[PDB]
RNA sequence: GGCGGCCGUAGCGCGGUGGUCCCACCUGACCCCAUGCCGAACUCAGAAGUGAAACGCCGUAGCGCCGAUGGUAGUGUGGGGUCUCCCCAUGCGAGAGUAGGAACUGCC
RNA sequence: AUCAGGAGGUUAGUGCAAUGGCAUAAGCCAGCUUGACUGCGAGCGUGACGGCGCGAGCAGGUGCGAAAGCAGGUCAUAGUG
């Protein structure tokens, strides 16, 4: 078969769909950072939390740094464990290393994922 | 300084009395290419030294020596011969060299004209024509051997002869008819 | 005979050519021939040149089918040399109900006598059609 | 050096390919069929090729690619007996 | 306004068609937007001489099938090969 | 614009119109970080100016693709004659032609 | 010759006689690096028949990568006794 438009952009991952589990997409914005736990077959979002929502707790500083990306990971993951999910793979479509995505992943494990 | 007003103030005015359109298209960023004068022929293994040595004073960084693509054609060319040697970069630099270039030192040469012929005809890339002896405020008056004279270009995406050059004569003079 | 062409070797030239008549207006007349048959370029010229040499009154005479199927022959012994292109040049394939020569003309038929002369040159019983 | 004389392929021998893998009985995770080498994706029964369709069935065993762009090269999604 | 008689195509087939053509009869299909298409059996002799008249395709033909007219216009006519005759003609309600 | 469902008739082109809620452009590069030669890439920051390239809607079916109502040539299959050849029975029917879909649907 | 812009699924190129595959690519450029590892099985060649080859595991371990993963030489089919 040919390479779908998505495969050409290599943003997706078929190797994580062969397992039949969930993902941990990490959206990044020059103002905010977002994370989700979408499941196969469309865009089924079970749990998610934005850095802007972190303010609801008691956030003061900017929401576009590293320490903020780690705070969101603990929130999205905490809510995930409350849902019923245990395992999850990391899905960072295009990005560098040691960036905010790594801090997001390291935060997810800190919760229990 | 006197360079910011040309992309917010003196850009809408030159698009109202004789244009009647939108806001964009006239005139952006994108790097500006600065070519060098053919160094070939002049002399032998040299000149390249005094080169990049003077082209690194008016600006930053040093030019790179790149060759062509190994593909012999219907011309006298071997495989692996340094030719061209071009390096162009920007970001916010190509904005000041449009100030200290056409303000001081000119008029202040020795026999400057004032009237220029119609360079281009049906394009965007203008033209130029400077001699070998030039006097700049960013160059020593007595210590430079072999005077250098490089041209000056400017890339633009115009569609008609008019509607253009009206921005050039908005800071870069003289230019009589 | 499996239809043929070239993509092989160059043979003789066309004994035909002169389409004749003016093509500023496209008509829908013709001279159908009941029965399929292979006609060589030469015989096509004799028939075409027969009517054209008779329709001096006017023109508008045209042909749709042309020879595009070569046929090689072999004279002598045999054991080295598929086939060369000799007298047997290109040949046209005519269908049981195909229109060959059609002349743009309103009921004033002065070429029926011409088509008759040509109808006696091609190996196939042809019939005159008005539509 | 270069090629010449236009044409289709270039004549060979007798095709060497089969169609092993009933995929309706016991099936160890291995190449189900034989025609063209090099290909992955299918981990179970995924017989799906342009046409009236394709199919396979029953056999619990992780992974099980096909031959290549032939008998249903596409990769479906899981399948086993009925209750391994 | 040409008035032609006709029936309905019950045994739709090449075999049944040839038995009609031998008796001077050919099939035909009529359509008209919301109106459901209908296949009828027209007279060969009549239509043949009527279709020869150019106005045939411009008139509002009054085809009386079995016991009632329909009023339609000619579209295209499929002629027969070996024997110059009518094979099938299309019509449109007008 | 946010938030869902159905979930390859959402391939690919093309038109109108709306929200300063939103969003790319754009703008600025002090710093984290980064380009073999070029913060263009990469990454960070502010928001003067538009909608000229998103998105929300909504108007054409070109072309790709997926379905539906109508049928000649061609063709499956078994008997007939006939110089070749052609015919009949029977299951379909080239390809052309008439139409369906450019989203659909809930909420703030 | 080069450079800048536009059109351009691709007719380029990919070692080799051709077909098949491929473009945000298995193509090009640059950098880095080097799995052409060891041991032992199951399977594939209507119809039994060896060497050899290939696809696919397991056990222990080399290279690169974040990792999955990729190798049993050069995209596959001639270059051998």
């Amino acid at each position: 078969k040919k390479s779908a438009r998505i495969r050409r952009a290599t943003r997706a991952r078929r190797k994580l769909q062969e397992l039949g589990a969930t993902r941990l997409v990490v959206h990044r914005t020059p103002r905010h950072i977002y994370a989700q736990v979408i499941a196969p077959n469309g865009s089924e979002v079970l749990v998610a939390a934005s850095t802007v929502e972190k303010a609801i707790a008691e956030q003061l500083k900017y929401t576009g740094n590293k320490d903020a990306a780690a705070a969101v990971g603990k929130a999205v993951a905490e809510r995930a464990l409350e849902k019923g999910i245990k395992d999850v793979s990391f899905d960072r479509s295009g990005f560098q290393y040691h960036g905010r995505v790594q801090a997001l992943a390291d935060a997810a494990r800190e919760a229990g994922l | 300084k006197l360079h910011d007003y040309y992309k917010d103030e003196v850009v809408k005015k030159l698009m109202t009395e004789f244009n009647y359109n939108s806001v964009m298209q006239v005139p952006r960023v994108e790097k500006i290419t600065l070519n060098m004068g053919v160094g070939e022929a002049i002399a032998d293994k040299k000149l390249l030294d005094n080169a990049a040595a003077d082209l690194a004073a008016i600006s930053g960084q040093k030019p790179l020596i790149t060759k062509a693509r190994k593909s012999v054609a219907g011309f006298k060319i071997r495989q692996g011969y340094p030719i061209g040697c071009k390096v162009t970069l920007r970001g916010e630099r190509m904005w000041e060299f449009f100030e200290r270039l056409i303000t001081i030192a000119v008029p202040r040469i020795r026999d400057f004209r004032g009237l220029s012929a119609k360079s281009f005809d049906g394009r965007g890339n203008y033209s130029m024509g400077v001699r070998e002896q030039i006097i700049f405020p960013e160059i020593d008056y007595d210590k430079v051997d072999r005077v250098r004279g490089l041209d000056i270009t400017i890339t633009t995406t115009a569609k008609s002869d008019e509607e253009g050059r009206a921005l050039l004569a908005a800071f870069d003079f003289p230019f009589r008819k | 005979q499996p239809k043929r062409t070239k993509f092989r070797k160059m043979h003789k030239g066309r004994n035909r050519g002169l389409a004749q008549g003016t093509d500023v207006s496209f008509g829908s007349f013709g001279l159908k021939a009941v029965g399929r048959g292979r006609l060589t370029a030469r015989q096509i010229e004799a028939a075409r040149r027969a009517m054209t040499r008779a329709v001096k009154r006017q023109g508008k005479i045209w042909i749709r089918v042309f020879p595009d199927k070569p046929i090689t022959e072999k004279p002598l012994a045999v054991r080295m040399g598929k086939g060369k292109g000799n007298v047997e040049y290109w040949v046209a394939l005519i269908q049981p109900g195909k229109v060959l020569y059609e002349m743009d003309g309103v009921p004033e038929e002065l070429a029926r006598e011409a088509f008759k002369l040509a109808a006696a040159k091609l190996p196939i019983k042809t019939t005159f059609v008005t539509k | 050096a270069h090629k010449k004389a236009g044409g289709s392929t270039r004549n060979g021998r007798d095709s060497e390919a089969k169609r092993l893998g009933v995929k309706r009985f016991g099936g160890e995770s291995v190449l189900a069929g034989s025609i063209i080498v090099r290909q992955r994706g299918t981990k179970f029964h995924a017989g799906a090729n342009v046409g009236c369709g394709r199919d396979h069935t029953l056999f619990a065993k992780a992974d099980g690619k096909v031959k290549f762009e032939v008998k249903g090269p596409k990769n479906r999604k899981f399948i086993s007996i009925e209750a391994e | 306004m040409f008035t032609i008689n006709a029936e309905v195509r019950k045994e739709q087939g090449k075999g049944a068609s040839r038995r009609l053509r031998a008796a001077n009869k050919f099939p035909a299909i009529i359509y008209g937007g919301k109106e459901a298409p209908l296949a009828i059996e027209l007279d060969h002799d009549k239509v043949m001489n009527m279709q020869a008249k150019a106005e045939f395709y411009s008139e509002v033909l009054t085809i009386v099938v079995d016991g009632k007219e329909i009023k339609v216009k000619a579209q295209d006519v499929q002629r027969h090969p070996y024997k110059p005759k009518l094979q099938h003609i299309d019509f449109v309600r007008a």
